[PDB]
RNA sequence: UGAUGGAGGUAGAGCACUGUUUGGACUAGGGGCCCAUCUCGGGUUACCGAAUUCAGAUAAACUCCGAAUGCCAUUCAUUUA
RNA sequence: GCGGUCGCCUCCUAAAAGGUAACGGAGGCGCCCAAAGGUUCCCUCAGAAUGGUUGGAAAUCAUUCGAAGAGUGUAAAGGCAGAAGGGAGCUUGACUGCGAGACCUACAAGUCGAGCAGGGACGAAAGUCGGGCUUAGUGAUCCGGUGGUUCCGCAUGGAAGG
RNA sequence: GUGGUGGCGAUAGCGAGAAGGAUACACCUGUUCCCAUGCCGAACACAGAAGUUAAGCUUCUUAGCGCCGAUUGUAGUGAAGGGUUUCCCUUUGUGAGAGUAGGACGUCGCCACG
RNA sequence: GCGGGGUGGAGCAGUCAGGUAGCUCGUCGGGCUCAUAACCCGAAGGUCGUAGGUUCAAAUCCUGCCCCCGCAACCA
RNA sequence: UUCGGAUUGCAGGCUGCAACUCGCCUGCAUGAAGCCGGAAUCGCUAGUAAUCGCGGAUCAGCACGCCGCGGUGAAUACGUUC
C-alpha cells in the first residue's frame, strides 16, 4: 500500500449493545473508548446496537407482529 | 467533380533475386511492409528495402505467410 | 481477521465436505472485492464525484481509482476521459476486514432491511451487491453525505459455480433472501 | 496557430535552427537544448 | 470463478521482443537468465550454432546457497568464469524476459566483475 | 427489384463470357427456367416475367427468382454530346450467363409448371429451356 | 493615437472618425452586394444568353477585386455584463453593530461604542477620510478584525460578499480560472461569467501576476458575484476600473436586491447606487443620504 | 530460345473479410385486437420482424485462393550479332 | 460559348513487374503535434453474454467468451496485435558536417541510404534516435528584409556597397 | 523423465478426455527488506518452503474444428487457326479455384538435473 | 445545376464576430364597458428544420440530409 | 416557526330506521398553501368603521349564511375640479 495517500486504518473492535457479542476488525473511523482484548492487546471499542446476531433475520425469530386483519378488529370493536 | 490522380511512385521490386547488387541499393519500394527486410537489409524511413553490403539478392518467406529479402555476401 | 479465521476453520472444511473436493486446493475463496460506485452526477458538478470519491475512501480504507469514461456519449453529455465513477479494490486482510463489516453493521443498518439479493451472480461464482445508500456505513456520520448516492460492491471468488459460491457466502454470512 | 521559429544560441547568439510551434499551446518563448555547430557543444537555444 | 495467467507464459511474451533485437553469435554469445521460484539458471547460446557454450545454476553444487539474491550472484561468477574457460568475453544479456531489478540485476552484476564484457 | 444501397453509384457494363460462376442447378423449386444465352436482363423484364408465372399458378405453389439486378446502368439524354462524365444511372439490370437457372416453381403440377415457365421465358429476352430437380 | 486637447476632445474626434470610418465600409459593402445581385443574375440566366453570361464572369472579375480591398470594420470592444442577484432574501435585520470599540495595538482608539443597524436592501455608505477606519469597519464586519469591545451580529439569513480595497483575495501564482474556481459551479459556467468579464478563450489560464489591476479587479468582481450573497460589503469598487466599467458597475449595483455597505470617494459612482444611509467617520453619524453629505465632507 | 530462382494478385474461381442478395428455420423485438389498465401480464394474426443458423447467388474500386503470359536476374547453356 | 478543370496525395480504370489516356469512376491536401517526437520499461483491442443504486439500448464495475471484426491526428491504399495500437519515467536525434551506393527522371527537381566524424538523449548493456506506420500538407529565379561571417573594399585607411 | 533454449510453413494449432510431480516447474506462505500499484504485495519486486497436483505445466488418447493435401476432370490462358465475330469453336502447350483420396494430435538440435 | 430560406400562431431579429432566445402582431385568463372595440394586468407558446462533428460551451462554426421559394436545364 | 390549520390515517361521540354517495362534533397523528396580495374594486362620517363575543328563526341532527344583541372603540371631511 502506497504510503500517505490512504485514509488512516486503525484495528478496532466491535461489541453488540444488545447482545455483547464481539469481533475484531480494522476501520477508519476512531472511538475514544478502548478496550483490552485477548493477545493482551487493546484497541479503541465501537458499541454498535445492531449486529448479526442481534438482527431478528439471522437468530431465525422475528419481532414484529404483522398486523391484525379487519375481520378480526371488527369482531373485537363489537364485541362479536 | 472527379478528374485527379497522384503521379505513380514506381514501387515494386528494383533488384531481381540472385542478382549481385553493392551496399545500399533499393531492393523493393513499398508502403508498409509488405516484404520484411532480411538479412544484411535495412528498412528506410518510408519502408524501403536496401541492402546494408554488397552479394546476392534473395526474397524468401518469412514464416506461413510473409515475405523477406536477404543479401549475403558471397 | 475473524472472517479469515471463521473461513479457514469452519468454512473451508464444510465445503470440502459439501462439494466432494479431491485436494484442499480446489476450496473456493473470495479471491477480492471491488466496491464500485458509479458517478454520473460528476458531469454536472464534479464535486459530486470528490465527495463521493472521499465517503468511499473512508468506507474502504483505500484511495479510490477514479476510472474515466472510455467512450464519449452525447446522450448523457459524457465526453470520453471524464472522470466519472469510482472503484476500490481489497485483497487479503483488508478484503475480509471490509466483508465482515458488511455482515456485521453496515447491512443491518439499511432502511427495512429485508436481506440481500439472492439471484444476482453473474453464472460464474461471482456475486455483486447493490447498496442503494450510504450512511449505513459508520464512517459516514449521517450528516457529511451532502446528496445521497448508492455503489455496487462485486465479490469475485474462485468457485465456478453460482452454488458454490452463495454456500461460501452463506458460510461467511450473507442475508439471503 | 502554428507558426515558424528560429531557436538562437543564448552562449553565441547565433540562430542555429529553424522550427515551428503552436502558439496558443506554447505561448512562452520555446527553448531546447541542441548543439550548436559554432561552439560545437550542446547549449540552450531559445526562441526569438 | 478468476483466472490467474500463467507467470512463465507473460515472460516468454515479453522475452520474444527482448529477443527480436537481441541474439547470439559465436563471437558475441547470448546470455540467457531464467528464474524460477526456488532457483535462477544462466546459458550462453550460440543462436547460430543453437548450442549452449556454457551454463551454471543453483543446482552446480559448488554454490554454496544462501539468499536467494546472493545465490544469482554465485551462479553469475560461476558462469561468467566458466565462459572465461571456454575463451568468451564479449557477451550480450538477454534478462529472459524478466525486470533488470533484482536476482537478474545481481547476477549480471557478478557476471560483470568475474570478467564477462557487458 | 432494386437494390437498397449500392457502394457505387456507377458502374462498369462489364463482359459476359463462358458460363455462369453459380446457379446452374435447380436449388429450391421442383422446376426451374434455366438461360441457354447471355445476356443483360432488367429489373421490369424479371418483374413481368415473375408476374406471369404467377398469375398462371393461380397463387398455387413457390416462386423463386434466382437472379438479382445488381448492377445499374445509365444512359444519356437526347441532344447531349459526348463527354462530360458519366450518365446519371438509368436502370438495373442482373448480368445473365448461360446456363443460370433464373427463375424455379414448386408445388404444382408439371404441366401448369410448363406452362407458366413458358409464359415467363416468352417475356426474357434471353432463349430458354426447362430444367427439372434432380 | 494622439490627440490635442482634453478627454472630451478626445471622444469627439474619436467618435467622429469611427463614424465617417463606418459610413465608408456602408458604402464599399454596397458596392460589393451590387455587383454580386447582378453575378447571381448571370449564374441562374439561361446558358444560352451569350451577352448576360459574358457580363456575368466580366463582373465577377470586379467583385473579387473589390473583396480584396473592402475594409474590414473593426469589432466593438465588448462591455462588462454583470447580473448579480441574491439567492437568499434579506432580513429587516440583516447586520446588528452594539457598542463596538476598536484600536489597532499601540493607535488611538477609531471608534468608541460604535452602535448602528441595517435594515435590509439597504444602500449603506460609509463615509469618512483617508486613514480614517472605514477598511478597518469593514474588516471588523467579516471577522479579520475581531472588535476590542461591543458585538457585531449578522441575521442568519444574511449572506455576505466582500470586495477588499487592496486586491488581497487573488493568488498571483495561479490562474484566473483557477482563482475563481468554486465547488459550486461547473467549468462552463465559470467560463460564460468569465467571458461576461471579457476574459475570452484562453485568456483565462493567464496568471494572475500579470494582470493589470484592472483586470484584476474583474476577478475579484466576478468572485463576489459568484457567491450570490444578499449582502455586499464593497471597499471602493470603482477602483482601478476603467470610466465605461464604472458605470456598468454602479448601474447594476443599482437594480441589486439585497443591501449593499460600500465605501467609495468616486461621487459619481455613489449616486448611481443611491445611497440612502451615510454613517460619517470618525464622529459616528448614522445618516439619511443627501447632499449634505458634502457638508459632512467640508465639515 | 532453353534451364533455374524470383517480384506481382490479373483471367478464372471463391465467400474467409466488405458491400449487394434470395429462400427456409428460429427469434429478440415491433405492430393493432380483447381481458386487465396504475397499461399492467397475456394470447393472437402462418401481422412486420433485427441477430443467429441452414441452403443459394453476386462484385472495376470484395478476396481464404490463384493461373497462362509477360517481367527482373543468372560470370548458366545453344544460336545469333 | 455556358458549366467544369488547371499544382500535390490515395484508390479503381491499369490487361498479376514498372508505366499507361479520356470533360472516365471515387475521395483527399495547401495541415496538425512541444507530444501526437526520441528512448527504456510496461500493456493489449472492438463487441457479445451474465450479474449488478442512481442508470435508462447505451455512463462506471466483475467473470467469461472473444485474432482483430478495434486503434493507428487527418482521404484512400498498403502495413502494423513480437506492435507502428495503448501507459508511464527521463528527455529534445524534430541534432551539426556529410554520405559509398541506389531508386526516379528530358531538365530542374524528387525519394532512400548503410557508414564516417563532432557532440548528445534514453538504456545496466545490447543498442535505438538526423521527427511522426508509410505515401499529400507546397512554389523556380529575380528583388527585398533579418542574423552571422578570418571574404571583397576602384590611389591608400575607412566607408558606401557587395 | 523433467526443466531451460532454439530451427523447421499449425502435418507443431485448437477442442475434448485421461495420467504425474522423485527431482525439476509450478502453484503456494508472507511483505522486514530493495522494489510497486494512476486503489490493491492481484501484478511487478523481494523473503521462504507448511500444503497440493486442484490449475498451469509435462506425457498420453482422440480427427470434432483448424491445418496440409496427391490424382482425375474442368474454368482460364500462351502459340497457331476458324466461325454465323458484343461471342463462340479447333489444334497445341500450360493449368487452377472448388471438390475430394489421403496426411497429420509434430519433428530436428544443444544444455542441466536424472 | 445557380442562389435564397427553415427561430413560439404570423411577420421578423439575433447568426458574420460561440456564452444571455428576443421584437411586432396574435392566442389564453382577468380587468375596464350596459355590451363590443380600443385600453390595462397577468400567462402560455419555441430547446432555433433535422443528423452528425468542432468546442469548456453552438440558434451562431463545420459536414451531410429533408423540406420551401426563384432561376436554369441549350445556343447558328 | 410553539405562526397557519388545509388535507390525510386511526379511534370515538352524538342525532336519526339509516351518516357510502352525504351530517356535525371529539382525541391522537399528519401539518398543505399562505411572508399582506397586479390591473382593478368595495364599506363606512361616531357609539359609526374596525374588532369581540352572545342569542334566535329554520331545525331529529347540521351555518363561515341570515336576523338581532351587547363589549371595546378609532381615522378623516381642506373642498366640489373630477
Ligand atoms: N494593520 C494595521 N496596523 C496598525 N495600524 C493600522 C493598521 N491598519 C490601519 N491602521 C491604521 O488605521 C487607520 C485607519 O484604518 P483604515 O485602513 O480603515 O483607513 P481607511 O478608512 O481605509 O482610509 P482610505 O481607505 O481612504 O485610505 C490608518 O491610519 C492606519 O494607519
Ligand atoms: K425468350
Ligand atoms: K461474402
Ligand atoms: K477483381
Ligand atoms: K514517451
Ligand atoms: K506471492
Ligand atoms: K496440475
Ligand atoms: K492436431
Ligand atoms: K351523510
Ligand atoms: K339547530
Ligand atoms: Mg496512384
Ligand atoms: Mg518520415
Ligand atoms: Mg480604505
Ligand atoms: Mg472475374
Ligand atoms: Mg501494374
Ligand atoms: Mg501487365
Ligand atoms: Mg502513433
Ligand atoms: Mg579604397
Ligand atoms: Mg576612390
Ligand atoms: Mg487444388
Ligand atoms: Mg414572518
Ligand atoms: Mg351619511
Ligand atoms: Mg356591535
Ligand atoms: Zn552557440
Amino acid at each position: 500500500m502506497k504510503q500517505d495517500i490512504h485514509p488512516n486504518y486503525q484495528p478496532v473492535v466491535f461489541m453488540d449493545s444488545t447482545t455483547g457479542f464481539k469481533f475484531l476488525s480494522g476501520s477508519t473511523k476512531g472511538s475514544s473508548e478502548t478496550v483490552e482484548w485477548e493477545d493482551g492487546n487493546t484497541y479503541p471499542l465501537l458499541r454498535v446496537e445492531v449486529t448479526s446476531d442481534s438482527h431478528p433475520f439471522y437468530t431465525g425469530r422475528q419481532k414484529f407482529t404483522q398486523a391484525d386483519g379487519r375481520v378480526d378488529r371488527f369482531n373485537k370493536k363489537y364485541g362479536l | 467533380s472527379n478528374g485527379r490522380d497522384s503521379e505513380s511512385k514506381r514501387l515494386g521490386a528494383k533488384s531481381a533475386d540472385g542478382q549481385t547488387v553493392t551496399g545500399g541499393s533499393i531492393l523493393y519500394r513499398q508502403r508498409g511492409t509488405k516484404i520484411y527486410p532480411g538479412v544484411n537489409v535495412g528498412i528506410g524511413g518510408d519502408d524501403t528495402l536496401f541492402a546494408k553490403v554488397d552479394g546476392v539478392v534473395r526474397f524468401e518467406r518469412k514464416g506461413r505467410d510473409k515475405k523477406q529479402v536477404s543479401v549475403y555476401p558471397v | 481477521n475473524r472472517l479469515k479465521e471463521k473461513y479457514i476453520k469452519e468454512v473451508t472444511p464444510s465445503l470440502v465436505e459439501k462439494f466432494n473436493y479431491s485436494s484442499v486446493m480446489q476450496t473456493p475463496k473470495v479471491d477480492k472485492i471491488v466496491i464500485n460506485m458509479g458517478v454520473g452526477d460528476a458531469v454536472s458538478n464534479a464535486k459530486n464525484l470528490d465527495k463521493a470519491v472521499e465517503e468511499l475512501a473512508l468506507i474502504t480504507g483505500q484511495k479510490p481509482l477514479i476510472t474515466k469514461a472510455k467512450k464519449s456519449i452525447a446522450g448523457f453529455r459524457l465526453r470520453e476521459g471524464m472522470p466519472i465513477g469510482a472503484k476500490v479494490t481489497l485483497r487479503g486482510e483488508r478484503m475480509y476486514e471490509f466483508l465482515d463489516k458488511l455482515v456485521t453493521v453496515s447491512l443491518p443498518r439499511v432502511r427495512d432491511f429485508h436481506g440481500v439479493s439472492k439471484k444476482a451472480f453473474d453464472g460464474r461464482g461471482n456475486y455483486t451487491l447493490g447498496i442503494k445508500e450510504q450512511l449505513i456505513f459508520p464512517e459516514v456520520d449521517y450528516d457529511l453525505v451532502d446528496k445521497v448516492r448508492g455503489m455496487d460492491i462485486v465479490i469475485v471468488t474462485t468457485a465456478n459455480t453460482d452454488e458454490e459460491s452463495r454456500e461460501l457466502l452463506a458460510q461467511l454470512g450473507m442475508p439471503f433472501q | 496557430m502554428r507558426v515558424n521559429i528560429t531557436l538562437e544560441c543564448t552562449s553565441c547568439k547565433e540562430r542555429n535552427y529553424l522550427t515551428n510551434k503552436n502558439k496558443r499551446n506554447n505561448p512562452d518563448r520555446l527553448e531546447k537544448q541542441k548543439y550548436c555547430p559554432r561552439e560545437r557543444k550542446v547549449t540552450l537555444h531559445r526562441e526569438t | 470463478m478468476i483466472t490467474k495467467p500463467d507467470k512463465n507464459k507473460t515472460r516468454q511474451k515479453r522475452h520474444r521482443r527482448v529477443r527480436n533485437k537481441i541474439s547470439g553469435t559465436a563471437e558475441c554469445p547470448r546470455l540467457n537468465i531464467f528464474r524460477s521460484n526456488k532457483n535462477i539458471y544462466a546459458q550462453v547460446i550460440d543462436d547460430v550454432a543453437g548450442v549452449t557454450l556454457a551454463s551454471a545454476s543453483a543446482l552446480d553444487k559448488e554454490i554454496s546457497g544462501g539468499t536467494k539474491t546472493e545465490t544469482a550472484a554465485a551462479v553469475g561468477k560461476l558462469v561468467a568464469e566458466r565462459a572465461a574457460e571456454k575463451g568468451i568475453k564479449k557477451v550480450v544479456f538477454d534478462r529472459g524476459g524478466y525486470l533488470y531489478h533484482g536476482r537478474v540485476q545481481a547476477l549480471a552484476e557478478a557476471a560483470r566483475e568475474n570478467g564477462l564484457e557487458f | 427489384l432494386v437494390p437498397k444501397r449500392v457502394k457505387h453509384r456507377r458502374e462498369f457494363r462489364g463482359k459476359m463470357r463462358g458460363e455462369a460462376k453459380g446457379g446452374k442447378e435447380v436449388a429450391f423449386g421442383e422446376w426451374g427456367l434455366q438461360a441457354t444465352e447471355s445476356h443483360w436482363i432488367t429489373n421490369r423484364q424479371i418483374e413481368a416475367a415473375r408476374i406471369a408465372m404467377t398469375r398462371y399458378m393461380k397463387r398455387g405453389g413457390k416462386v423463386w427468382i434466382k437472379i438479382f439486378p445488381h448492377k445499374s446502368y445509365t444512359s444519356k439524354a437526347i441532344g447531349v454530346r459526348m463527354g462530360k462524365g458519366k450518365g446519371a444511372p438509368e436502370g438495373w439490370v442482373s448480368p445473365v450467363k448461360r446456363g443460370k437457372i433464373m427463375f424455379e416453381i414448386a408445388g404444382v403440377p408439371e404441366e401448369v409448371a410448363r406452362e407458366a415457365l413458358r409464359l415467363a421465358s416468352h417475356k426474357l429476352p434471353v432463349k430458354t429451356k426447362i430444367v427439372k430437380r434432380e | 493615437s494622439i490627440y490635442e486637447g482634453d478627454y472630451y476632445t478626445y471622444k469627439k474626434k474619436y467618435s467622429e472618425n469611427q463614424l465617417l470610418r463606418e459610413k465608408m465600409i456602408i458604402q464599399q459593402e454596397k458596392e460589393v452586394k451590387e455587383l454580386a445581385t447582378f453575378v447571381q443574375k448571370a449564374k441562374q440566366a439561361s446558358q444560352t444568353n451569350h451577352a448576360l453570361k459574358r457580363m456575368g464572369l466580366e463582373r465577377a472579375i470586379r467583385l473579387d477585386k473589390k473583396k480584396k480591398n473592402l475594409t474590414k470594420r473593426d469589432k466593438v470592444y465588448k462591455r462588462v455584463k454583470m447580473d448579480i442577484k441574491p439567492n437568499r432574501e434579506v432580513a429587516r435585520t440583516p447586520l446588528k453593530v452594539e457598542n463596538v470599540t476598536f484600536h489597532y495595538p499601540g493607535h488611538p482608539i477609531l471608534y468608541k461604542d460604535l452602535s448602528f443597524q441595517i435594515s435590509g436592501k439597504e444602500r449603506f455608505l460609509v463615509v469618512g477620510e483617508n486613514g480614517v477606519g472605514k477598511s478597518t469597519l469593514l474588516k471588523l464586519l467579516m471577522g479579520i478584525n475581531i472588535p476590542d469591545k461591543g458585538k457585531i451580529i449578522f441575521n442568519d439569513k444574511t449572506d455576505v460578499a466582500y470586495y477588499s480595497q487592496e486586491l488581497e483575495q487573488l493568488d498571483e501564482e495561479k490562474t484566473i480560472l483557477e482563482n475563481v474556481k468554486s465547488d459550486e459551479y461547473t467549468d462552463w459556467k465559470l467560463r460564460a461569467t468569465l467571458s461576461n468579464f471579457l476574459f475570452y478563450d484562453d485568456d483565462v489560464n493567464k496568471k494572475v501576476n500579470v494582470l493589470s489591476p484592472g483586470e484584476k479587479a474583474r476577478i475579484v468582481l466576478c468572485k463576489v458575484l459568484l457567491q450570490k450573497a444578499n449582502l455586499l460589503i464593497l471597499d471602493q469598487p470603482t477602483n482601478h476600473l476603467d470610466p465605461e466599467t464604472q458605470s456598468i458597475i454602479g448601474a447594476n449595483f443599482n437594480l441589486f436586491e439585497g443591501t449593499i455597505i460600500v465605501v467609495s470617494h468616486n461621487p459619481s459612482f455613489v449616486e448611481q447606487i443611491g445611497i440612502n444611509r451615510m454613517l460619517i467617520l470618525p464622529s459616528g453619524n448614522i445618516d439619511n443620504y443627501s447632499p449634505e453629505l458634502l457638508e459632512y465632507y467640508s465639515n
